[PDB]
RNA sequence: UGAAGACAUUGUCAGGUGGGGAGUUCCUUUAGUCCCUCGAAAUUUGAGGCUAGAGGAGAAAAGUUACCACAGGGAUAACUGGCUUGUGGCGGCCAAGCGUUCAUAGCGACGUCGCUUUUUGGAUGUCGGCUCUUCCUAUCAUACCGAAGCAGAAUUCGGUAAGCGUUGGAUUGUUCACCCACUAAUAGGGAACGUGGACCGUCGUGAGACAGGUUA
C-alpha cells in the first residue's frame, strides 16, 4: 500500500503541475581568518536575507543547503520527499540551531500537506516535527522521521 | 562535486564518494529491465533484412 | 447532479465538503468552476509607488532601465504597476531599498482607495499587518496629520514598523493593543480603517491552507469577532468634523457569512450609520438577501471583487458615514 | 513613562549637536504652541509632540511599544546612540553632507564603509572626526557616520582608502521582518 | 591579580567541566526528544501547525498536558 | 589606569562646591529639565563646547552673553513655577 | 462704562495613565465548574466571574548569552603511519544465532519495499614547460586464449600478461570534460610530491591609520 500512497501523492503533484548570494555579498563587503564559512549543511528559506551583524560573518556556501527532506512516517509505513519549513533545535550547538545547521537527530518543521494526515475534529495538519536522523555531511541526502 | 569541494576530512570524502557511487548503482539497478528490452531490440534490428524501398 | 458535482470538485481540487457547499451556493456551476480555476491560478504581483519620494513615470523608467517588465494597472490606479518579469530581484533593487515602492496586491489597492484621507486629519488603522495601507494613507495625505496603527502581534508589528520607516511616513504611532480596546483607550478619530481577520477564502493561492483549514467552528467565531470589530470602529468614529470622516471596512473573505451580514448587523444596531457609495469603479452589487436573511436594500452600493472576473484577490469593501 | 533627566538629555543633546546644528529649530515652539519634546521608553528615547505625549500617556507603560520617531537607546554604561530611525531629522538638520554614487552606495546599503571612489561630490571644511550624513545622488538620506579624515586628506589619499566610518544605514529596517 | 592567579591555577579544570556540561546538556536534549517521541506515539491531537513558542517551551507544555 | 566612577573615591570640597551629595547606592534623585528653556541652556553650553576656540573677543563675549541669557530665562521660569506651586 | 463675541472660554462628571511627588514593604502558566453574568448564534459556542494543580529594597540601574570587536590569560609544539580502493543513506518486512530467563531488554547480515528516482530519446588558481633515468600495473596497442546473433568483416566483455611502444590542435588565468587530426595505440601512476611576517608603539574607538621603529 506504500506504492499506492506514493503514487497518489506523485499523481496529485503531477496534476497540480499540469494545471544576490551571501558569498559575493561578503566579498563585496570585504572589498569595501576574518571569514568563517560553515562546513555543515543548512536551510535558509527566503531567497535574500541581510543578517544582523551578530551573525553577519557566518557565511554558508551555495550547494550545501537542502530545500526538501526525505520524511518517513512511523505509521502507514510511507516515505515521501517534503519541503523543509524551518529549523527549530539542533542539540549539538545553539549557534548551529540559530544558523540552521542540519546535524544528526535535529528536529525541524516539515510541511506534511501532501501526506494529508487527519487530526482531531476531523482536521488536517500542514506543519509537523521531524527528526533528521542521518549525517547529511556524510550523505548529502537529508532524511528525517516524522513525529506523529 | 560541490559537496566534495567543501569536504573537510578524509572520512567526509570517504562517505561522500561511497554515497554518490551508491546513487548511480541504485539508478542502474532500477534501469535493469530497459537494458534487457533494448538488448533484445538491438539483436533483432541487427538480424533484420535490409531492403531498398526506392529500388 | 448537485451531489455528484460536489464530490467531483472535492476529489479533484481538495476542498473541504462544507466550504465547497458554501462556494457552490455562492456561485453558479460555470462561475463556480471559473472561480476555482482562478483561485488555484496564481495572482499577479503589483508595485505601489511612494508618491512622497518619487512618481510613477520616473519609477517605471528606472525599473525599465534595470530590466523590470511593467504595465500600468488599469485606469483606476495611478500609483500602481504590475510586474511581469524582473532580472534583478525586486528586494535588492536600489529603488526598493530607498523606499521608492512596495510590493502588494490590487486588493491592497482597493480599500485605502475607498478611503479619502485629507491633510491635517486624524486616522486610525486597527489592522495594518503589512503596513501598506498605513503607508498609502500617508502617501495620500502627504505626511500631514496623525496616524495611529494598532496590531496584536510583535512579529507583524516589527514588520509593520520596518515598512513604515522604510517608506518614511514620519507621523504614525505604532502600538500593540486590542482593536476592541482602542476606542475606549483613545477614540475620536476622523477616519478609521479595519482590515478584519477572516477565513481567508479570498486568497488561497497565498493561503492554500484555507482550502481545508476552515471548519464550521471558525466560520462561527470569525464573524462574531469582526462584529465586535465593527462595533469598536463605529464607537471610534466621529459624527461631526470639519472634514468629512468615513468608516471603511475591508476583508479578504468571499463567503457570505463574512460579507454583507456583519455590516447589516452593524447598520441594524446603530441607526447613526448610513452607507454611501464607496467610490470604486469595478465591482459587483451587494446581495439584498442570500439565505432566507433579509438585508437592508441599501447594500446595493456595496462592491465585491473576484479573481475570476478580475485578476485581483477576492476582496470585500464597505463605506459608512456617521450621523450622531 | 518619564521625560529625560539632566545627564541623560545632556548626552542626548551632545550627540544631537555633534550631528546637527539647529537644535533650537528642533526644540522651538510651533504655531499652535505644541512643542517637540524628548521621550524615552524602555531605555530607548523617542521624539514626539507634546500633544502626542499627552494623548499617549493614557496608556499603560507595558502595553505601549512605540511613540513618535525613535531616536536611540542608552547603553548600560550610559552611552547614547542615534539610529537609522532617527535618520530623517538628522538629514533635515544635517551640518555636513557627503554624497555617494550608486556603485558605492550599494555596499554602503549593505554595510560597508565608504570608499573614496564611492563619493560623488564633497563637503567643504569638514573636521577630521565630525559627524556627517551620507546621501545618494538623488539626495535620499542613506546613513550617517564619522569621517576618517578631512576633505583635503581625502583628496590627497588613495582612492581605495576608507572615507567614513559607516555607523548605521537602511539595513536595520529589513533586518526586522 | 588574585583573580588572575585563581584562573591560572584552575586552568584545565574549567575546560574539562565545560565539555562535561556540554555533553550532559546534549544527553538531556536527547532524553527529552525520546520522551517526546514516546508520548506522541502513545497518544496524540494537535492543531494545524507547530505552537508558536520556541522549543523547550512547547515540550514542557506537552509534558504538562501529559 | 581605571575608571574613577568604579573607584570609590569620595568627592572633595575644592573650589568647585560639592553641595549636597547623594547617599551611596540608594535612590539617586531625579530632576527633570523637560522645560524648553532648560533644553536651550544645556544645548547652548553644548554648542559652546563644540565651537571651542574663537579668534574674536566680541564673538566670545556674545556667545557667553547668549548662554547667560539662557540661564536667566531658565531661572525666571523656575521662579515662576515655584510661585505657582506655592499658590497651589 | 465700552468692546470681542456665541468662536474661544470655563466648570461638571464617566474613563485611562502615571518610574515624576507622597506613603507601605497580586499577577503568571493549566484544567474544570459549562455553574452565574455579558454576548453571539433559528438553539450551540465565545468572553469574564467561580473553583483547584504548579510559580514568584524597586528607578539607582541590574541579571544573562556556546554571539561581536578589542586587550589579556589558559591548552595543544603539528599530521599520518598494516592508513588507502567498487558497489548511499533513512524506515519497514524477513532473518540463523546470541541474549536479562528463553529469536523478543533486545542486537542482528543478504535480499525486497517506500524517498531521492521517470509514461514517449561545465567544474576548475598561481603555476608550470620540456627532457632524462628507474620502477609498479590497477593493460591504450602488440601476443594468447574464454564468452556473446560472434554469417563475414568490424566488434564488446573477461582474464594471462609490463618485452614492447604510448603523437596533436581548439579552448582557455590554466587543466580536464566535450570537440575534432594523425596513429597499432595515444593507459594510469610512484620515485622526502625523482635529475636539470609581529610586536613596541603614536595618532582614533560606533570604524582605522602611520614612511613610525624594533627588527626576526
Amino acid at each position: 500500500t506504500a506504492k499506492a500512497l506514493s503514487s497518489q501523492i506523485k499523481n496529485k503533484r503531477a496534476e497540480k503541475a499540469a494545471r544576490i548570494s551571501e558569498e559575493e555579498m561578503f566579498k563585496v563587503v570585504k572589498t569595501g581568518g576574518w571569514k568563517r564559512i560553515v562546513t555543515k549543511p543548512t536551510f535558509v528559506g527566503p531567497d535574500f536575507t541581510r543578517r544582523p551583524v551578530k551573525y553577519e560573518r557566518f557565511i554558508r556556501p551555495m550547494g550545501l543547503r537542502y530545500k526538501k527532506a526525505n520524511v518517513t512516517h512511523p505509521t502507514l509505513n510511507v516515505t515521501v520527499q517534503l519541503p523543509i519549513l524551518s529549523v527549530k533545535k539542533n542539540p549539538s550547538n545553539p549557534l548551529y540551531t540559530q544558523l540552521g545547521v542540519l546535524t544528526k537527530g535535529t528536529i525541524i518543521e516539515v510541511n506534511v500537506s501532501d501526506l494529508g494526515i487527519v487530526t482531531a475534529s476531523g482536521k488536517i495538519a500542514w506543519g509537523r516535527y521531524a527528526q533528521i536522523t542521518n549525517n547529511p555531511e556524510n550523505d548529502g541526502c537529508v532524511n528525517a522521521v516524522l513525529l506523529v | 562535486v560541490r559537496l566534495l569541494k567543501y569536504a573537510q576530512s578524509l572520512y567526509q570524502c570517504k562517505q561522500l564518494k561511497r554515497a554518490a557511487l551508491g546513487r548511480m548503482a541504485t539508478l542502474i539497478k532500477r534501469l535493469k529491465d530497459p537494458l534487457i528490452y533494448l538488448d533484445q531490440v538491438r539483436q533483432h534490428l541487427a538480424r533484420l533484412p535490409d531492403i531498398n524501398p526506392t529500388t | 447532479y448537485t451531489n455528484q458535482l460536489l464530490k467531483d470538485i472535492c476529489a479533484y481540487y481538495g476542498y473541504n465538503e462544507y466550504l465547497a457547499e458554501k462556494l457552490l451556493n455562492l456561485f453558479p456551476p460555470r462561475e463556480a468552476f471559473a472561480f476555482f480555476e482562478a483561485n488555484e491560478t496564481p495572482r499577479p504581483v503589483v508595485i505601489r509607488t511612494n508618491t512622497l519620494r518619487t512618481h510613477r513615470r520616473d519609477l517605471a523608467q528606472a525599473l525599465i532601465n534595470r530590466g523590470v517588465t511593467l504595465e500600468p494597472v488599469g485606469k483606476w490606479s495611478k500609483v500602481g504597476l504590475q510586474v511581469f518579469d524582473s532580472k534583478v530581484p525586486l528586494g535588492a533593487t536600489p529603488e526598493y531599498l530607498a523606499g521608492h515602492y512596495i510590493l502588494q496586491a490590487a486588493s491592497s489597492f482597493l480599500p485605502v482607495m475607498a478611503l479619502c484621507p485629507q491633510e491635517n486629519e486624524r486616522c486610525l488603522d486597527m489592522a495594518a499587518a503589512p503596513g501598506g495601507k498605513t503607508t498609502h494613507m500617508a502617501a495620500l495625505m502627504k505626511n500631514t496629520g496623525v496616524i495611529f496603527a494598532n496590531d496584536p502581534s510583535k512579529s507583524r508589528a516589527k514588520g509593520l514598523i520596518g515598512n513604515i520607516h522604510r517608506l518614511g511616513v514620519r507621523n504614525t504611532i505604532v502600538c500593540n493593543y486590542d482593536a476592541r480596546e482602542f476606542p475606549r483607550v483613545i477614540g475620536g478619530f476622523d477616519r478609521v480603517l479595519l482590515d478584519a481577520p477572516c477565513s481567508g477564502t479570498g486568497v488561497i493561492c497565498k493561503d492554500p491552507s484555507v482550502k481545508t483549514n476552515r471548519d464550521a467552528k471558525d466560520f462561527m467565531q470569525l464573524p462574531h469577532t469582526q462584529k465586535q470589530l465593527l462595533l469598536a470602529a463605529i464607537d471610534s468614529c466621529n459624527h461631526a468634523s470639519k472634514t468629512g470622516g468615513y468608516i471603511v471596512y475591508s476583508t479578504c473573505s468571499v463567503c457570505v457569512e463574512e460579507n454583507e451580514e456583519v455590516v447589516n448587523y452593524a447598520l441594524s444596531r446603530r441607526p447613526n450609520v448610513k452607507l454611501v457609495e464607496t467610490g470604486l469603479p469595478f465591482g459587483k452589487e451587494g446581495f439584498t438577501s442570500y439565505m432566507g436573511k433579509t438585508f437592508h436594500p441599501s447594500l446595493k452600493l456595496t462592491r465585491r471583487f473576484y479573481p475570476h472576473l478580475y485578476n485581483v484577490d477576492g476582496f470585500f469593501v464597505a463605506k459608512f458615514k456617521k450621523i450622531g | 513613562m518619564r521625560p529625560l533627566t539632566d545627564q541623560e538629555m545632556k548626552i542626548v543633546l551632545d550627540k544631537l549637536a555633534n550631528y546637527m546644528t539647529d537644535l533650537k529649530s528642533l526644540i522651538a515652539p510651533l504655531e499652535d504652541g505644541d512643542r517637540y519634546v524628548f521621550r524615552m521608553q524602555k531605555d530607548r528615547v523617542y521624539y514626539v509632540k507634546l500633544s502626542i505625549a499627552n494623548i499617549a500617556t493614557c496608556v499603560a507603560r507595558d502595553k505601549l511599544l512605540s511613540l513618535g520617531t525613535c531616536l536611540g537607546k542608552m547603553t548600560k554604561s550610559g552611552k547614547f546612540r542615534l539610529h537609522i530611525t532617527a535618520l530623517p531629522i538628522l538629514a533635515q538638520n544635517a551640518r555636513y553632507k557627503i554624497w555617494v554614487k550608486d556603485n558605492g552606495a550599494q555596499p554602503f546599503l549593505y554595510g560597508s564603509n565608504i570608499v573614496k571612489a564611492h563619493v560623488g561630490r564633497w563637503t567643504e571644511d569638514c573636521p577630521e572626526h565630525s559627524g556627517c550624513v551620507v546621501y545618494n545622488m538623488a539626495d535620499i538620506p542613506l546613513g550617517f557616520g564619522v569621517t576618517a579624515r578631512s576633505t583635503a586628506e581625502a583628496r590627497r589619499l588613495d582612492p581605495t582608502g576608507i572615507v567614513c566610518f559607516r555607523q548605521a544605514d537602511c539595513g536595520e529596517y529589513l533586518r526586522d521582518e | 591579580a588574585r583573580k588572575q592567579r585563581d584562573l591560572k591555577k584552575f586552568g584545565k579544570a574549567v575546560q574539562v567541566q565545560k565539555q562535561l556540561e556540554r555533553a550532559k546538556q546534549k544527553r538531556e536534549a536527547l532524553d527529552k526528544i525520546n520522551q517526546l517521541k514516546r508520548k506522541r506515539a502513545e497518544g496524540g491531537a494537535l492543531g494545524a501547525t507547530e505552537a508558536d513558542d520556541p522549543f523547550d517551551v512547547a515540550v514542557d507544555n506537552e509534558l504538562s498536558r501529559d | 589606569v581605571y575608571s574613577e566612577k568604579e573607584l570609590g573615591i569620595p568627592q572633595l570640597n575644592t573650589v568647585t562646591p560639592v553641595g549636597v551629595t547623594k547617599p551611596k547606592g540608594k535612590k539617586k534623585g531625579k530632576v527633570f529639565v523637560d522645560d524648553r528653556e532648560s533644553m536651550n541652556t544645556i544645548l547652548a553650553m553644548v554648542e559652546a563646547e563644540k565651537q571651542g576656540q574663537i579668534e574674536s573677543k566680541i564673538m566670545r563675549a556674545r556667545q557667553l552673553e547668549e548662554i547667560r541669557e539662557a540661564r536667566r530665562i531658565e531661572a525666571e521660569k523656575k521662579e515662576a513655577e515655584r510661585k505657582a506651586l506655592l499658590e497651589n
